[PDB]
């Protein structure tokens, strides 16, 4: 029985640290996002920002 | 057919066509966006038809409403339906615009079309076989035209080509001659 | 040759169709996870900022 | 020499992009198997997850 | 025959159509170049040819888009196509019109010979064999010249020499011995 137990605490802190991750990734693709516009580019701004909301 | 079939189907139900009803929402914006494209660049003709699957995917998120709405409703007297033999008067709405929405929508919810069945044959009385074909008249007319197939007046194509060119802001001329008739 | 070559045209652009109808059915797929309306702020958000650091 | 140079250097360029336009392809082609994949064992383990269960 | 045949390759074909249009767009350019190359160093006459072959590409491009235009309608009210065993009066063009372009076009696209069977076989009503031959007549004429072959008008073509000329900016005499007659 305790093996369900600690497989669903290890699902929960698994979820947890990849939406750590996501998060993350977020901030750096904002600064990348800046860079991009940097140059006029208006198509990798685009792709850029959409990664960067999902 | 059986109660908790027809319970547990309805609520997977709601949930799919809550999902599915927003996500419809969102695609449709973004074609709408692709829209916003079309009319600043090139022809207007294609946009227009384009439209046309806008005007479509509408139509099913307003009837995706409409009948999750029914469902629901069934949903809350779903202690009443499990007793009489016959349907009074309150379901007998929901029953058949329920019914007659399957063959339709069976494509996108295949739970509809289960559900579908779980009431067909819950009915001796004017359900089923000739019988349902013969009750399905009485359906919601509303929920008929919004989800019946059949290409929309150009008048109103051309009215969410205004809206549409007017959020984006791109210079639009809609044809005179189309306002003056109908 | 030259045969092989039409046929490599022909063959690489129905490798660029796969693709686009690829990437339209996994785009529409996952949309709900990135609204139109969001990624429009977002962009605007860094537009008028942009180089102002 | 010269000339040599101009014309090697042309045939890297050429070359190049179809070597870019192949990369594309087989990496498509690694992305398509392994979407057929989860398609595939999510679907044969949706019909005894299948959601009234 | 069968419905999703018919809707998947629809959709099938205007993608191939799309990506097809715009590559010949980027194309034409570039042999532009070319020609802008000729007419600054060589004859005028070998230059004319060649934008001989880019006015036919540029028909290419045209025809492409109003036909993709015609599958983008019949796929907008393609929920309609699916109900009667007539066509009406709204589809009544683009039927002609995609079925009459089939042997033209196969070459660049495969996927609009198999829309033009699938099609085909739907109609037992004044389509397939000579009936098909005889209702081919019917379709949209202006796509009709152009994706027709012919060699264009020299008026038309000294005129496409005048404006590359003029963009990349170099200096051409146009027989003024043309100009007077049509």
């Amino acid at each position: 029985m305790e093996k369900h137990l600690f497989n669903l605490k290890f699902a929960a802190k698994e979820l947890s640290r990849s939406a750590k991750k996501c998060d993350k990734e977020e901030k750096a693709e904002k600064a990348k996002i800046e860079k991009a516009i940097q140059k006029g580019n208006m198509e990798v701004a685009r792709i850029h920002a959409e990664n960067a909301i999902r | 057919f059986k109660a908790e079939r027809l319970r547990v189907n309805l609520r997977l139900v709601i949930n799919r066509l809550k999902l599915l009803e927003k996500k419809k929402t969102e695609l449709a914006q973004k074609a709408r966006k692709e829209i916003a494209d079309y009319l600043a660049a090139g022809k207007d003709e294609r946009a227009r038809i384009r439209v046309e699957h806008i005007i479509r995917e509408d139509y099913l998120v307003e009837a995706m409403e409409i009948l999750e709405l029914y469902c629901d409703l069934l949903l809350a007297r779903f202690g009443l339906i499990q007793s009489m033999k016959e349907l009074d008067s309150g379901l007998a709405e929901s029953v058949s615009t329920l019914i007659w929405a399957a063959p339709r929508l069976q494509s996108e919810v295949a739970e509809l079309k289960i559900v579908a069945d779980q009431l067909c044959a819950k009915y001796s009385k004017e359900y089923g076989k000739l019988c349902r074909t013969n009750q399905i008249g009485t359906v919601n007319d509303r929920l008929m035209h919004k989800l019946s197939v059949e290409a929309p007046p150009k008048i109103l194509v051309e009215r969410y080509l205004i809206e549409i060119a007017k959020n984006y802001n791109v210079p639009y001329e809609p044809d005179s001659v189309v306002m003056a008739e109908a | 040759i030259s045969a092989l070559m039409d046929k490599f045209e022909h063959q690489f652009e129905t490798l660029d169709v796969q693709t686009q109808q690829m990437e339209d059915t996994m785009s529409s797929t996952t949309t709900l996870t990135t609204p139109q309306n969001q990624v429009d702020m977002l962009l605007q958000e860094m537009a008028d900022e942009a180089g102002l650091d | 020499q010269k000339n040599q140079a101009v014309n090697f250097l042309r045939m890297s360029a050429r070359v190049d992009a179809v070597a870019a336009r192949v990369q594309t392809a087989v990496t498509m082609g690694k992305v398509t198997k392994s979407m057929a994949g989860v398609v595939k064992s999510m679907d044969a383990t949706l019909k005894t997850m299948n959601l009234e269960k």
